């Protein structure tokens, strides 16, 4: 990606928070037609700042923007909830090309850390009838939003037959995702039991289930 | 490649 | 007002053609150009091209040249989006925006196509239940396509403590859910508990019993 931005960056309200954007390669130039634009997912971008530090009228002067070198810079001032989204840097490169940045998911944290809640529950007696088998482990109730997932078939990890969502927003704002293992009946009774393991922010929840 | 272009010039010449 | 309305969502085979149109209005066609973006799941923005909408000269960044043709058609102030042979990974939403000055690049932006290409056929889901000081139950909705499923719990009169989670999309372009309710344990035997599944696209509803 020819400017790059962090991943993600994090803030609680009412503090200011800064994304870079740093080009990669000097088709910018002078790196003076640069661009920001705020993205909540499922609508359209929106320009926020463009020639570097030009704010439209119609964007927040909650928003400014600067440079340094090859390194452009957004900071968002007195951090709001409405804030949190995906920000994009964009420069012209010449011969009548533009590039964006790889994005920033600003997380604004207006809520306190909860770790997730794990059901898991085995294969079910109709399905192991149909020579199927799935685990299914379903997370809930945790902010921020960000797991990883992980299977163990008695003591030894299981990539395979794993399908895991992404977190999704639940309607009280923490988050929610699932995981499911497929299995041959075979397999599922092969073994003692199966784990399904939740790591958020460095700890891990685990729950077991077993065909005994 | 001109880069550095004019910021008030149109591209859709 | 500055206005670019897109065409509705596509769900294409791979190999299929689609067109998607992005129409504007409160400005002349002709003296802007068209750009189009595309953001492929879990990824950022890419710039894709622009046409000329005086001379017609398409620019095509590198990446979508080969398959795609922006074109437009003044007697109705449109530009257009055509992509030939369409791979799987075309899966993205796209979107058409204008460039103002090479300044103010994508002031204003379309709200998005979403373009869904998938070797998967409609198939209808397969429900299993998961049997349970409270209990947790729920169902398992199977291996399905397309989006969306909806599901209820006693034909809508259990709306307390259910959470229904969004669907895994899984290697094959199936898709999972599970919808789990908690409830108290001393109603297990009292009181019957049916999820209600429907899943519109393939003309199908199914009501489980879940049942200790
Ligand atoms: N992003």
């Amino acid at each position: 990606s020819v400017l790059t931005q962090p991943a993600s960056v994090s803030g609680s309200p009412g503090q200011s928070i800064t994304i870079s954007c740093t080009a990669t390669s000097s088709n910018v130039g002078s790196f003076n037609l640069v661009s920001w634009y705020q993205h909540h997912p499922g609508k359209a971008p929106k320009l926020i700042i463009h020639e570097v530090s030009k704010r439209p009228s119609g964007a927040s002067n909650r928003f400014s923007g600067s440079k340094s070198g090859n390194t452009a810079s957004l900071t968002i001032s007195g951090l709001q909830a409405e804030d949190e989204a995906d920000y994009y840097c964009c420069s012209y490169v010449g011969s009548d090309t533009w590039v964006f940045g790889g994005g920033t998911k600003l997380t604004v944290l207006g809520q306190p850390k909860a770790a997730p809640s794990v059901t898991l529950f085995p294969p079910s007696s109709e399905e192991l009838q149909a020579n199927k088998a799935t685990l299914v482990c379903l997370i809930s109730d945790f902010y921020p939003g960000a797991v990883t997932v992980a299977w163990k078939a008695d003591s030894s990890p299981v990539k395979a037959g794993v399908e895991t969502t992404t977190p999704s927003k639940q309607s009280n704002n923490k988050y929610a995702a699932s995981s499911y293992l497929s299995l041959t009946p075979e397999q599922w009774k092969s073994h003692r039991s199966y784990s399904c393991q939740v790591t958020h922010e460095g700890s891990t929840v685990e729950k077991t289930v077993a065909p005994t | 490649a001109n880069p550095n272009a004019n910021p008030n010039a149109n591209p859709n010449a | 007002q500055v206005q670019l309305v897109q065409s509705g969502s596509e769900l294409k085979k791979p190999g299929a053609s689609v067109k998607v149109s992005c129409k504007t209005s409160g400005y002349t066609f002709t003296t802007y150009a068209m750009n189009w973006v595309r953001q492929a799941p879990g990824q950022g923005l890419e710039w894709m091209g622009w046409i000329n909408t005086n001379t017609g000269n398409p620019t095509y960044a590198p990446g979508f040249t080969g398959r795609f043709v922006f074109s437009f058609d003044t007697s109705v102030s449109t530009a257009y989006l055509q992509i030939s042979s369409l791979k799987a990974e075309d899966t993205a939403v796209y979107y058409c925006a204008r460039v103002y000055s090479y300044g103010v690049p994508f002031d204003y932006w379309g709200q998005g196509t979403l373009v869904t290409v998938s070797s998967a056929s409609t198939k209808g889901p397969s429900v299993f239940p998961l049997a349970p000081g409270t209990a947790a139950l729920g169902c398992l909705v199977k291996d399905y396509f397309p989006e969306p499923v909806t599901v209820s719990w006693n034909s809508g009169a259990l709306t307390s403590g259910v959470h229904t989670f969004p669907a895994v999309l899984q290697s094959s372009g199936l898709y999972s859910l599970s919808s789990v309710v908690t409830v108290p344990s001393s109603s297990l035997g009292t009181q019957t508990y049916i999820c209600n599944v429907n899943h519109k696209p393939s003309n199908t509803k199914v009501d489980k019993k879940v049942e200790p």
